[PDB]
RNA sequence: GAAAUUGUUGAAAGGGAAGGGCAUUUGAUCAGACAUGG
RNA sequence: GGAAUACUGCCAGCUGGGACUGAGGACUGCGACGUAAGUCAAGGAUGCUGGCAUAAUGGUUAUAUGCCGCCCGUCUUGAAA
RNA sequence: GCCCUGAAAAUGGAUGGCGCUCAAGCGUGUUACCUAUACUCUACCGUCAGGGUUGAUAUGAUGCCCUGACGAGUAGGCAGGCGUGGAGGUCAGUGACGAAGCCUAGACCGUAAGGUCGGGUCGAACGGCCUCUAGUGCAGAUCUUGGUGGUAGUAGCAAAUA
RNA sequence: UUGGCGGAAAGGCCUUGGGUGCUUGCUGGCGAAUUGCAAUGUCAUUUUGCGUGGGGAUAAAUCAUUUGUAUACGACUUAGA
């Protein structure tokens, strides 16, 4: 119980784009251990949270979550399209996201 | 999946190098690269030598201190590598890049810290046997870096106390291995087994 | 308190104003259409502003009612205000802005009375 | 007049709906959800808690136990998109659970002493199965999480 | 007693212009509700 | 000599995972399953549960971040010029 | 065939850049993958078409309802609308208990022209609807008249003895 | 706490000796619910203002004045208890 993790890690690399156009609507996500679209396969469908911190409490909180969900694979490595309830802030592609283990249909 | 990854150098292909580093510091990942002076380019040294001298004759006529800058260091070298690379200019960009440190030779933090091989920018592993090739350090001298001996010297040093400090490893790693034995042959040794272990 | 309605959508939240309204005070964000032969906002380059056009209109059912879900009827007294007697749950009142302080207390009460909306109550309100 | 009046006004009739045709059948749940079977629970309060499933409730919910004494989740409802279906399992024949139901959850602070009385009556039963098994019921009492290293799609449970 | 233009106060941004578009973070501000036995 | 398999094609063969949508508003229509009364996935979503109150949520606005965005008007085959 | 010679121009510099040598190069083959305002299916706006329906039965027959298809645009044509001074008619319209006007990164309606509201300031008149009427809508014309900036506390204020 | 080693940016490393908590190596006795079927539920490290108790320490630079090794003005360089 040095670890309590029950979410894989993932980064958030971009927006959906062409080269010069972009798309905030869905959001490109690389999930921690998937190489191929074949595996990414597993993902689809559960839920990412971004996690950040904030000053204002609010529920007395600093810390605050937009949620969403893996919605189709990317390419030929696993990457991951993801939508979420708002749209990742954009400052963000670099950072860390959390993508769960359900809805599971183990 | 590291904190901070540190890579060495040595036997890697600048360009390739370049660009796995610089997608990693895109996505995040804090990357340390060392001993940048034995890094290589493909084809012989007079044909790199002759490139950096194309590279120096550019400079801002009206005042070649506005112009571009020609930076005669290994490490440096290579960062330019690395930063045509990566949009520089926008925010994210300069966040990227500080994710970033380069070294020539191995100073300290890092010198007691493990290193990474990059496969895919690994010349042995990538360059075709036969085909001629340029050790960096050696190129930058000739461009007028000025540490080559420095780094040479404090490097032989440290190489010395690593040897040394491998050689305690080894011993204990001998008494571990030893010691073990008994129990490496056990019940619990053969339970292990069955499950893989 | 109104009928039903289904989601409100708007389509186009933001305003259209004028091209250069943001550079020149002489220039009002008034929307006027652009006619210049070279204009880009006229010939539609990605990366300028929209221009109003039929495609942005209004779901016919969702059209001018305000968030609460009644069409807003302006209103300068009581005779005024009881049109809406029968069509509570549809319209809603809005008094004037030239009705006096006194003439709102009373279009106040009788709104109250006959169970219409007020859509700017606290109109000259003293307190 | 401050404006002249409509020549309309809608009806305020509100209309019936359509006799909608969506009539309510089953959820037939996946091959591994089988009672006996233990259970990661991936969220709520007792996330990460490893969880014997009893029994499959009304409201689509899955009767859930624990058993307290080994790791203080009471018997419970989970819901099954929320839950990793292990491969072990105990035999769950020796134990009662035909009362258990959705009225019985139902919201009518305290603890009811029935409650308290009901998971001493499966749990008892329950964890003289799971004792059959070495290290079972330390399994069931510990935690479960991600290591580093560990790729869900990959790994059996 | 408008605008250009200006002083002071308050808030904010600013590595060779500023301004604009789509999107969202963060801060500020504003809403829509409306009723059930005591 | 007797098979198998590949390849290509067909099935009004059976099934798992993920995503967007849910327009309409009594009933009329075409059907399906039933021995039957009835049932239904058959001319557009329902059901069960929960969450929010000086709040969940939405509008606006400022700023940051990703990508994108040359000065209008004019004459002109051709204007950021 | 590839490669080498043949192969000389002026600011420093361009396979787009980095850089790449069993390629990240050249020829060829095979799969997978990325992505347009295009294609497919669905919602909504409008346009056009076809069709139904005041038969007695509350509130729009230039209406209501059903169905299919379609949408680029300079010069230019037509349509439906937004807004202004004044005029006939009407709301027995608003108003000194505050008209008009002005200010307001406050609110609401409309695709839009615009309309509406709150608050502040103000002080005497003003508006909706059906019509009538034009000296009726500005960014430009080295446009007119007025007013104001940056330039800038800058150029300067040094001939003629002190 | 005993020794040592590390200057490339050492700012860290190895070591000796006890003390103290824990020890899932192993065997027991308790506890957990109602946070109601997911949603906000582990606290990280930066600055910066204040609060207490201890140890500590007790200056200068600028203007003005002055030199002319200096100087368009600033700047430079001297001198003054």
């Amino acid at each position: 119980a040095e670890s309590h993790r029950l979410y894989v890690k993932g980064k958030h690399l971009s927006y959906q784009r062409s080269k010069r156009v972009n798309n905030p609507n869905v959001s490109l996500i690389k999930i921690e251990g998937v190489a191929t679209p074949q595996d990414a396969q597993f993902y689809l469908g559960k839920r990412i949270a971004y996690v950040y911190r904030a000053s204002k409490e609010v529920r007395g909180s600093k810390i605050r979550v937009m949620w969403g969900k893996v919605t189709r694979t990317h390419g030929n490595s696993g990457v991951v399209r993801a939508t979420f309830r708002n749209n990742l802030p954009a400052k963000t592609f670099g950072a860390s996201v959390r993508i769960f283990l359900y809805p599971s249909n183990i | 999946v590291e904190p901070v990854v540190v890579i060495d150098g040595k036997g890697h292909l600048v360009g390739r190098l370049a660009s796995v580093v610089a997608k990693q510091l895109l996505n995040g990942q804090k990357i340390v690269v060392v001993r940048a002076e034995e890094l290589n380019i493909s084809g012989e040294f007079f044909r790199n030598k002759l490139k950096y001298h194309d590279f120096l004759r550019k400079a801002t006529a009206f005042n070649k201190t506005r112009g571009p800058f020609h930076f005669r260091a290994p490490s440096r070298i290579f960062y330019k590598a690395l930063r045509g690379m990566v949009s520089h200019k926008t925010a994210r960009g300069k966040a990227a890049l500080e994710r970033l440190k380069v070294f020539e030779g191995i100073p300290p933090p890092y010198d007691k810290k493990k290193r990474v091989v990059v496969p895919q920018a690994l010349r042995v592993l990538r360059l075709k046997p036969g085909r001629k090739y340029t050790t960096l350090g050696k190129l930058s001298t000739s461009v007028g870096w000025k540490y080559e001996d420095v780094v040479a010297k404090l490097e032989a040093k440290r190489k010395v106390s690593s040897a040394e400090y491998y050689a305690k490893k080894r011993a204990f790693t001998k008494k571990v291995a030893s010691a073990n034995a008994t129990a490496a042959e056990s019940d619990v040794a053969k339970q292990l087994a069955a499950l893989g272990y | 308190a109104s009928l039903p309605h289904p989601k409100i959508v708007k389509k186009h939240t933001k305003k259209f104003k004028r091209h250069h309204s943001d550079r020149y005070h002489r220039v009002a964000e008034n929307w006027r259409k652009q006619k210049g032969i070279d204009s880009v906002v006229r010939r539609r380059f990605r990366g300028n502003i929209s221009q109003p056009k039929i495609g942005y209109g209004s779901n016919k059912k969702t059209k001018f009612l305000s968030p609460s879900g009644h069409k807003t009827f302006l209103v300068a007294n009581v005779k005024d205000l009881e049109t809406l007697t029968m069509h509570t749950k549809t319209y809603a009142a809005e008094i004037a802005h030239n009705i006096s302080a006194k003439n709102r207390v009373v279009i106040l009460a009788r709104a109250k009375a006959l169970g219409i909306k007020v859509t700017n109550p606290k109109g000259r309100l003293a307190l | 007049s401050a404006q002249k009046a409509p020549k309309w006004y809608p009806s305020e009739d509100v209309a019936a709906l359509k006799k909608t045709r969506k009539a309510a059948r089953p959820q037939k749940l996946r091959a591994s959800l089988v009672p006996g079977t233990v259970l990661i629970l991936l969220a709520g309060r007792f996330r990460g808690k490893r969880v014997v499933y009893l029994k499959h409730l009304e409201d689509n919910t899955l009767l859930i136990s624990g058993p307290f004494k080994v790791n203080g989740v009471p018997l419970r409802r989970v819901n099954a998109r929320y839950v990793i279906a292990t491969s072990t399992k105990v035999s769950v024949e020796g134990v009662n659970v035909e009362k258990f139901n959705v009225e019985y959850f139902a919201k009518e602070k305290e603890i009811k002493a029935e409650r308290v009385e009901d998971q001493k009556v499966v749990d008892k039963a329950l964890i003289a199965e799971i004792k059959k098994t070495p290290l079972l019921k330390q399994y069931l009492s510990a935690s479960f999480s991600l290591k580093n290293g560990d790729k869900p799609h990959m790994l059996k449970f």
